[PDB]
């Protein structure tokens, strides 16, 4: 069903000026529902004339990513190294031991992500407080999107490092990304500076249930000890077993100079074909006020993203506030509907 | 508190 296929979108200048706006559109014309959509920029728009003077950047908390598993199924877990710069990184990432195999095409590639994502434990630069863009980069800053979700900062005053400010992740071949939904379910964007391409999975959030369903088959323990444990960031699931149990899914590869958008509720994962750097942060639109109230929260570790919803129930569902205070809000989501904002071009 | 990779 291509509705909920991953769609690729090509604005013009003129278009890629607003951001939120073509958000609205590109919902409008569907992408949400497949959980994960691709926006080429136009090819005037650069956001850093080099990036050879990011050198001297420092990765402050490097993780290795063990990984145990089999048939499809699969643990990561993470281990904090000593902080390097990037020159360091580059160089154990095009280093022979850690750098891209060779390859004829993606699905082979795919193949052998799978085939040895456990041996050879590589190095994620992840998580790095910072940004590549220029100051005067107006367009599609990922520090600056200027989306409802400032709300956190400008209103309630409050800084969530990764959600409403920039991230960095220099990857290597296989380091991975586990299944997810973002923190509150909101969306995300993820621009891919330079470097090898980035490969994505995702589901449909018509179908993230399923998703948890099955995962919570595979982890009885881990569902036990969590009410939303894949925010741990560290169940890997290939595609096979997907197919294997009927769960819907697309893929899609990110290449240099491209945006993802991941939307409310879409859960995703995927892993970096070679060296590479993208940022990263979260956003909002008014449909995902929602989302963000019905979300499952992780409940057994301490230092997890909440938001406070009050803000945004107050402001834009002041109809309901009283309601959804008492607990009696029983707004059923309807995932194929698009944001409030994409009325203009429907 | 922050986005982390876990
Ligand atoms: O950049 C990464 O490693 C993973 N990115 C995401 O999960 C995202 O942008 O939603
Ligand atoms: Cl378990
Ligand atoms: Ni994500
Ligand atoms: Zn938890």
């Amino acid at each position: 069903n291509p509705s909920a296929r991953i769609m690729t979108f090509y604005p013009t200048m003129e278009e890629f000026r607003n951001f939120s706006r073509y958000i609205a559109y590109i919902e409008s014309q569907g992408a949400h529902r497949a959980g994960l959509a691709k926006v080429v920029p136009p090819k005037e728009w650069k956001p850093r004339a080099s990036y050879d003077d990011i050198d001297d950047l420092v990765i402050p908390a490097p993780i290795q990513q063990l990984v145990t598993g089999q048939s499809g199924l699969f643990t990561q877990y993470n281990i904090q190294k000593k902080a390097m710069t990037v020159r360091e990184f580059r160089k154990i990432a095009n280093s022979d031991k850690y750098c891209t195999p060779r390859y004829s095409e993606f699905e082979e590639l795919e193949r052998k992500y799978w085939k040895n994502l456990t041996f050879n434990p590589p190095i994620y630069g992840a998580d790095v407080n910072g940004t590549l863009y220029e100051k005067h980069v107006d367009e599609w800053n990922i520090g600056r999107l200027r989306t409802i979700l400032d709300l956190v900062e400008k209103e309630s005053g409050i800084t969530i490092e990764g959600v409403n400010t920039p991230y960095l992740y220099f990857g290597m071949w296989k380091t991975s990304f586990a299944w997810h939904t973002e923190d509150m379910d909101l969306y995300s964007i993820n621009y891919l500076h330079f470097g090898e391409p980035k490969s994505w999975y995702s589901v449909p959030p018509e179908h993230g249930k399923r998703l948890e369903r099955l995962a919570k088959g595979f982890f009885p323990g881990s569902a036990q000890s969590c009410e939303a444990f894949l925010r741990h960031k560290m169940t890997l699931i290939s595609p096979l077993m997907l197919k294997k149990y009927g769960i819907p899914f697309d893929k899609v590869t990110q290449e240099a100079g491209e945006f993802m958008i991941t939307f409310p509720y879409g859960y995703h994962a995927g892993f970096n074909h070679g060296f590479n750097c993208a940022e990263s942060t979260n956003f909002a639109t008014r449909r995902w006020i929602e989302y963000g109230k019905q979300a499952v929260l992780c409940s057994c570790r301490k230092d997890m993203v909440k938001i406070s919803m009050d803000v945004f129930v107050r402001k834009f569902q002041p109809e309901r506030y009283k309601l959804w205070k008492a607990g009696k809000d029983n707004t059923v989501i309807d995932h194929t509907l698009p944001t409030p904002e994409a009325a203009e071009f429907l | 508190a922050r986005k982390s990779a876990g």
